[PDB]
């Protein structure tokens, strides 16, 4: 095993960046053809996500590994916008590979980068727009999110889910001091109707997974209760079988257990209980049972779900069986069952709470990929409005930002010792690839339309000038509705910097050669 | 198709880089010197570019153009043959990677002639302007121009022969110059070199006889060029010669047959004979030379064909041949001659030539163990050469590496200001001017990327600041250092690498033979 | 198959100590790079200290094993000095190559390095100079000038440096040793609405919360830490075991049977006065709301880390036992607070009966500025201590080498003998500090060294090397010493391992 001594390992180092970032140049856009893959198995997918792929990505370097944990460790302040950084990061070793080959120490380079993304940060925090009221984030809010999901799952626009995940959003912000948790909002899906038959539940929503459908249910029921004490024959963690070593005592056990449900109804109904939901279960005998005999109610309630409906009543429990009384339960307001299908099994929707801590949303579907396009559509309308509802600073998109940044760069560049022109020069033509490869993924030169819109922004003022990837009209930027977070642009640029600092410092020697 | 004039462009483009590589350290006065090796096992040690171009043979057909542009450039202006080298492969190196992106040579060669006119336009109007319809300011300006060529000494000592040639003012201030149309150096040895004065007329250095008075004046030239030579026999022997007869017959033929010749020529005025050469003739007859002693004897031998062309010029005739000829158009003037020798040894005559069409004056100059004869004789050269070159125009720059950063500067400005899809290209010839300064600062010692770098810092905030000096080893003003250089030195030297390097870049597809 | 004894042995030696001392040479510096190691198992890790790259790597030569074990023992003993005793010890052995070859023998240089290091010795202890207590009046200018100090080390804040001195002199009771290795330190994770805060106790991390948790009462006035290995979770007890299942009478029987012993278990751990319980697994859902029932604490899910600094500051004792405990190997505390700051549960046990341990949170509320800007505050409390403990000091940087190299190259010009060449080359080779200090920060020492060596040809003052003006200056004028203890025993344990590799003439192996 020799030793790689001397400038051999960078330049196989930024061979191999290249490689890798040569995968996600070319998907690039909402233009991009969907990418496959395939595992060990006959699972073939398509699908185009910058976390998706690159997870399920095998390299056998160093540096590639730690890149993808880099980049997937930076998604959830951003949203989407994990293939960008790639490009940005190899054409910026590039552009150190060559200017390094004329006898430039890399630490020159890097210190560099640093102020020149420091004044590229400067002057985009200058370029932008601060008159957003209570107006101009809720008329445009069709047209953000039109631009936002786009037109991938469903060619025509959808306005009810829109608006959903809009006031699920608004309904928490302003209620705890203008901020929103991760953890209060959730995702769910299941198949069954079509996508515009979005719900948005204000309390919580449990399913329960029946076994017949066939067996006679009626809903009669209105006040909730929560119990602790083992109200049938409880099941402490462990399968319990055929551990009895007789013939009788199964009989024995299945009377028991009848006068345990006489028992139990006739203190619901001597009390005023009804559908009372406690920590334990039974098999599937003693359920039926139940529900063939007389009163419909159903077990099978063991795991932590038990916290939300210590939650979804309002109140305490009780320590001892022995200590029920009408006023130590909760009183309820509309506790049903529902069932759109009318032929699979039933759901439980709490309509009554004191608190929003458990608000989600519920979209049907027919298969597997629309689904996952509609959540992760969702997923991002969330993270636009949080950075949204974040911060009142937005800027526009198309590709103006980085020929603008080019361009302070290059004009404010005029004092230089010995490299800050250098780095400079090296930092600035390196932003110029996220266009140019947008206009290459379309039908149109890249090079031509990059040189005729940087002509038009130097010539005249209003930096909003782009290209259009739909084939529109005019190239303007403030006539489509297009917008972008800045935050996440900030985000992006310093988790580039990073990147490329710690590519640039660690490139010594190498331990298995 | 496509692959075979890709290829072959890159094959030239590498000939040409190999070629353009194959010297570069030797520009500047502190350059390094090579050794060349013949091919019969001699070393020669030399340092200047032209000597290494024209010594190497090498068959491609971009080393020949290259050869050819600098061959031109030498001949055109005559200083500075290296630097268009560096030019065009500094061009070509940034047409390569121009090409490999993907654009059209037709804009690449447009974006090419912009950036040249541009830079052609700057170089005039940066440029000032001096007068020399006066012998005050000329005379300035060449001991201005003259005193940065070699070392003080050699300055020193051919000042005198500097001062002596300046001061041939024929020409009223024309457009063009004459200096290479009527000029004949010659060169002398023997004596003192401080014995030197302009002399019109005609100067020779052959003997013309060895007897009694030889001081007339008759013409002073015999406009003769039929055939002299004695009639050679068809063989050694034609018969058996032993006893008479034979030796009568000989003798006849050697005295009573040339002599009638000799007789019926001299029957016409001014008796006055030459010849050309020995280079074909075997031997002479003596006893013509003998019978031509009597009624005045002249005849001067070993003239070249640029003497002849020289004398039929100064005066003003045209050379004659065949016998048949009964006209009288073969006369001269006549003034004076028979000169002697100037205290020491080596024969030379020397003729005034007054009241003459041609006004056409030399500098007959000396020397001693051909030592400093051809030194002073460079140094004449390269002096009336820079005269010519100052007097061609009247603009003039300072050297070291500015009027390059500053061309630079423009040209990237010019490219940033100006739109289209050939800016980027104007940009490849922003980032081939900055070769020249480079290089000087590696010959010296010094960190060449941090030089250029403040070079181009000056440049941004002061304008015109200073360069690269070489004597004192730092950045001091120009305008202290007694240096400058003709504006036609840059302006053709550029016009000639634009101009080659859009000829090599026009041709291309495949190369048939036979 | 081939093998010598003498000259070709010694320069195989030289040979394989040149590779040990070209694998680690970058890493000097302040600024040095990095370097990635990884093994057969699939885990790789960046570092950049010297003495962890030569702790995981192994040589089968012995020459370079007694280097590297050298080295070990240095560091160890003192703590600061293990790639320049072997860059000194490889640039030695450099010099003496060309003199073995020429028919020398090698029994007449130890003399001479002996004499030279010992004149070296006396001449670092002879211009040594010592301050403690004896100027700047009262101690409050000192100790504005420490921390004046310490912060000229970095360009940070001045919150931060006075925050950092705060927290480096209020550390300083019982404290006696020479090293920062007993009270420690620890980053913690998060954001607040200042920059840095300071308490004195341990400190605790997330917690997880269940249903109920704010029964207990966040203020105690005198608790005592359980220290109990045993935890109270579900998996811990259990309410149903191997039992005849035919009704539901015997599950009660069975659970009253196992809970009277729970609670014997419970009243009598509890009546010895251990009252907060800090289990290390985590807890359960039914066994917060039986220790809220009783009006006591629960925890669970704690480090070791934090269990020991605990024990070391309240004084706990070891327990090897569940049941059957007494009074007095308890621990007490006075103050027990739980403050929420932003997305977490911070704790405080402030009133410690031995003041030993003091936690310096410094959160800013991001996630890279936890893990960067850790090695400046610990270069500068290392620096603090050695001007606190140690009493002799010197002008650090490149300046005490060039006056000691010239001081022998001028003493070498009066000795007629053999050691004239010796000590010249002796002087020589201890010029690889500056030169190596330039290269590590991409700057041209030729351009350097010439303009040290003029200035220390007739000055003989303390001008080192610059790294940020990129000049020469008085590193007695910036603020940068060292002490001129660890110098001389730097040089000693070079001159002996020097010594030790010369006097190795040959090696003998045996098969079986
Ligand atoms: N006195 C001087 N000071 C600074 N630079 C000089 C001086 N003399 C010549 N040079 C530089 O040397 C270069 C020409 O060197 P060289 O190739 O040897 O002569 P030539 O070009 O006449 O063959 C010019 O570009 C000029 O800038």
């Amino acid at each position: 095993k020799s030793r790689l001594m001397g400038l051999e390992a960078l330049k196989s180092h930024i061979m191999a960046a290249k490689a890798v970032a040569n995968t996600m140049r070319t998907s690039l856009g909402p233009n991009g053809l969907d990418k496959m893959m395939v595992d060990k198995d006959g699972d073939v997918t398509v699908t185009n996500d910058g976390a998706t792929i690159l997870s399920m990505m095998d390299v056998d370097h160093q540096i590639a590994k730690l890149m993808v944990e880099l980049s997937k460790s930076q998604d959830d302040e951003i949203g989407d916008g994990t293939t960008g950084v790639v490009v940005l990061a190899g054409a910026l070793l590039e552009e150190a590979e060559q200017l390094l080959d004329r006898g430039i120490h890399p630490i020159r380079i890097a210190d560099g980068y640093e102020q020149a993304a420091r004044v590229a940060i400067e002057h985009l925090d200058k370029i932008s727009d601060s008159v957003l009221v209570d107006i101009k984030d809720t008329e445009p809010l069709i047209q953000t999110a039109k631009t936002t999901l786009g037109s991938k799952v469903v060619n025509s626009c959808h306005r009810q889910m829109a608006e959903i995940a809009v006031n699920a959003v608004l309904t928490v912000a302003d209620m705890e001091r203008r901020d929103v948790d991760f953890e209060l909002i959730k995702v769910e899906g299941k198949v069954g109707g079509r996508l515009e038959d979005t719900k948005l539940i204000k309390g919580v929503i449990v399913d329960k997974d029946f076994s017949h459908p066939q067996m006679p249910k009626k809903v009669e029921d209105a006040k909730i209760a929560i119990l602790t004490c083992p109200f049938e024959p409880p099941k402490p963690k462990t399968k319990h079988k055929l551990d009895v070593t007789s013939v009788e005592d199964y009989k024995a056990l299945q009377k028991y257990e009848k006068e345990k449900f006489e028992e139990m109804i006739q203190q619901i109904k001597e009390t005023g209980a009804n559908l009372a939901i406690c920590q334990w279960g039974f098999d599937d005998e003693a359920n039926h049972l139940l529900l063939q005999n007389n009163l419909p109610a159903v077990r099978w309630v063991g795991g932590p779900e038990i916290e939300l409906i210590a939650i979804a009543t309002g109140g305490r429990i009780v320590p001892r069986f022995s200590e029920l009384t009408a006023e130590k339960l909760g009183f309820a307001g509309l506790v049903q069952e529902i069932s759109f299908g009318t032929t699979k099994d039933k759901m439980l929707v709490i309509e009554q709470c004191k608190n929003s801590r458990a608000v989600t949303i519920f979209i049907r579907g027919g298969n597997k990929m629309i689904i996952e396009e509609a959540k992760r559509s969702l997923h991002d309308a969330l993270c636009v409005i949080r950075n949204l509802i974040r911060d009142n600073r937005v800027v526009y998109g198309g590709g103006a930002a980085e020929i603008s940044c080019a361009l302070a760069v290059s004009q404010e560049a005029d004092k230089c010792p010995t490299l800050e022109q250098y780095a400079m020069r090296a930092f600035a033509d390196a932003l110029e690839v996220i266009p140019m490869a947008l206009s290459e993924n379309s039908g149109m030169n890249p090079i031509q339309t990059m040189t005729e819109v940087r002509a038009r922004q130097v010539k005249e003022m209003n930096p909003a000038l782009g290209i259009d990837c739909l084939h529109k009209g005019t190239n303007d930027m403030k006539q489509q509705h297009v917008i972008e977070t800045l935050i996440g642009k900030k985000q992006q640029i310093s988790l580039a910097t990073q990147m490329v600092r710690m590519i640039l410092k660690i490139d010594d020697i190498r331990k298995p050669g | 198709d496509r692959d075979k004039p890709a290829q072959i462009r890159f094959s030239n483009i590498s000939a040409a880089k190999a070629v353009a590589d194959a010297i570069r350290t030797s520009l500047g006065p502190k350059g390094m010197d090579k050794m060349i090796q013949d091919g019969k096992g001699d070393v020669t040690i030399t340092n200047d570019g032209a000597t290494i171009l024209k010594q190497m043979q090498v068959l491609h057909p971009a080393a020949r153009m290259l050869v050819e542009l600098s061959k031109a450039q030498d001949i055109e202006a005559g200083d500075g043959t290296t630097s268009v080298v560096i030019i065009a492969g500094s061009l070509l190196d940034s047409c390569t990677k121009l090409l490999q992106k993907g654009i059209h040579p037709t804009i690449i060669s447009e974006s090419f002639q912009k950036a040249l006119e541009k830079g052609i336009e700057i170089l005039t109007d940066m440029s000032r302007p001096v007068e020399l319809s006066d012998r005050e300011t000329l005379l300035n300006s060449a001991t201005t121009s003259l005193n940065s060529k070699v070392v003080s000494q050699y300055s020193s000592l051919l000042s005198p022969m500097s001062v002596n040639a300046v001061m041939k003012v024929i020409d009223p201030a024309t457009a063009t110059s004459v200096d290479l149309r009527d000029i004949k150096i010659v060169k002398k040895l023997g004596g003192t070199i401080d014995d030197c004065e302009l002399v019109e007329g005609l100067v020779l250095t052959q003997k013309v006889s060895n007897s009694g008075i030889t001081r007339v004046e008759k013409a002073k030239i015999g406009l003769i060029q039929f055939c002299l030579s004695a009639p050679k026999t068809d063989m050694d022997n034609q018969i058996v010669v032993s006893d008479y007869a034979q030796m009568d017959r000989v003798l006849r033929e050697e005295r009573a047959y040339i002599l009638n010749l000799v007789k019926q020529i001299k029957k016409t005025g001014c008796n006055v004979l030459l010849i050309q050469k020995s280079i074909l003739r075997d031997a002479l007859s003596d006893l013509a030379l003998h019978f031509l002693n009597k009624m005045k004897i002249m005849v001067i031998k070993d003239i070249e064909r640029e003497d002849i062309e020289f004398i039929c010029k100064t005066i003003g005739t045209k050379p004659v041949a065949h016998i048949d000829q009964f006209t009288a158009d073969m006369l001269g003037s006549a003034e004076l001659a028979e000169e002697v020798n100037l205290n020491g040894s080596g024969k030379l005559l020397k003729i005034t030539g007054c009241a003459s069409p041609g006004k056409t004056v030399t500098i007959v100059v000396r020397g001693s163990n051909k030592l400093v004869i051809e030194e002073a004789e460079r140094s004449i050269h390269d002096a009336l050469c820079v005269i010519r070159c100052l007097v061609k125009k009247r603009a003039l720059i300072a050297g070291g590496g500015a009027p390059e950063i500053e061309l630079a500067l423009r040209l990237t400005e010019y490219s940033r200001t100006l739109s289209g899809m050939e800016s980027y290209c104007v940009r490849a010839f922003a980032d081939a001017m900055e070769v020249i300064p480079s290089t000087l600062a590696e010959n010296a010692g010094l960190n060449p990327i941090s030089t250029v770098t403040e070079l181009r810092n000056r440049h941004a905030q002061g304008e015109k600041t200073a360069g690269i000096n070489v004597r004192k080893g730092g950045i001091s003003n120009i305008l202290e250092e007694l240096v400058v250089q003709p504006l036609l030195v840059s302006v053709s030297a550029l016009t000639l690498a634009t101009e080659t390097v859009r000829s090599i870049l026009k041709i291309d597809d495949v190369v048939n033979t036979r | 198959t081939d093998s010598s004894q003498g000259i070709p042995q010694l320069v195989s030696n030289i040979s394989a100590c040149q590779v040990i001392a070209e694998a680690v040479r970058t890493t000097l510096g302040p600024r040095g790079m990095d370097k990635l190691i990884v093994d057969g198992r699939g885990k790789a890790t960046i570092s950049n200290d010297g003495a962890t790259i030569l702790k995981l790597l192994d040589v089968v030569h012995p020459a370079a094993k007694t280097l590297v074990d050298i080295a070990k023992s240095q560091d160890a003993e003192v703590g600061d000095g293990t790639t320049s005793v072997t860059l000194l010890a490889a640039e030695f052995l450099k010099q003496v190559k060309p003199y073995v070859e020429e028919g020398l023998h090698p029994q007449i240089i130890i003399r001479a390095f002996r004499t030279a290091t010992q004149l070296a010795v006396n001449k670092i202890k002879e211009i040594a100079v010592t301050v403690k207590k004896a100027d700047k009046v009262e101690q409050r200018k000192l100790l504005e000038k420490c921390a004046m100090t310490a912060l000229s080390s970095k360009l940070i804040s001045q919150q931060k440096a006075f925050f950092a001195k705060m927290v480096v002199d209020a550390v300083m009771m019982l404290d006696d040793l020479l090293q920062l290795k007993m009270i420690g330190i620890k980053k913690v994770q998060g954001g607040a609405l200042e920059d840095s805060q300071l308490v004195a106790g341990v400190a605790f991390k997330k917690t997880f919360s269940y249903a109920g948790f704010e029964m207990q009462p966040k203020k105690y006035h005198n608790p005592k830490i359980a220290l109990l290995n045993v935890e109270l979770e579900l998996k811990a007890e259990k309410d149903n075991a191997e039992i005849r299942v035919h009704t539901v009478e015997d599950y009660q029987a069975i659970v009253d049977a196992e809970w009277n012993i729970l609670y014997d278990k419970l009243e009598k751990i509890h009546h010895s006065g251990a009252k907060v319980v800090l289990s290390k697994l985590p807890i359960g859902d039914v066994a917060t709301q039986y220790f809220a029932d009783r009006d006591m604490f629960c925890a669970g899910r704690v480090p070791e880390e934090d269990l020991k600094r605990t024990m070391m500051a309240c004084g706990g004792s070891i327990q090897t036992s569940v049941n059957a405990l007494s009074a007095d190997v308890l621990g007490r505390c006075q103050v027990f607070e739980e403050t929420q700051i932003g997305g977490e549960r911070y704790n405080f046990f402030t009133g410690c009966p031995k003041a030993k341990t003091c936690t310096f949170i410094l959160r800013g509320g991001a996630e890279q500025f936890m893990e960067e800007t850790e090695r400046s505050l610990h270069d500068a409390i290392m620096i603090v201590r050695r001007a606190i403990k140690n009493d002799s000091v010197v002008a650090g940087g490149g300046a005490i080498e060039m006056e000691l190299s010239k001081y022998l190259r001028d003493y070498s010009r009066t000795i007629p003998g053999k050691q004239q060449l010796l000590i010249g080359a002796y002087a020589k080779a201890l010029e690889i500090i500056p030169r190596q200090l330039c290269d590590n920060a991409g700057f041209d020492a030729t351009n350097i060294l010439n303009k040290l060596r003029a200035r220390h040809a007739q000055g003989g003052t303390w001008y080192g090397v610059d790294i940020n003006n990129e000049d020469i200056a008085d590193n007695f004028e910036a603020f940068v010493w060292e002490p001129a203890m660890v110098r001389i025993n730097a040089l000693t344990a070079a001159s002996e391992a020097a010594c030790l590799i010369v006097s190795v003439d040959e090696t003998i192996k045996n098969p079986r």
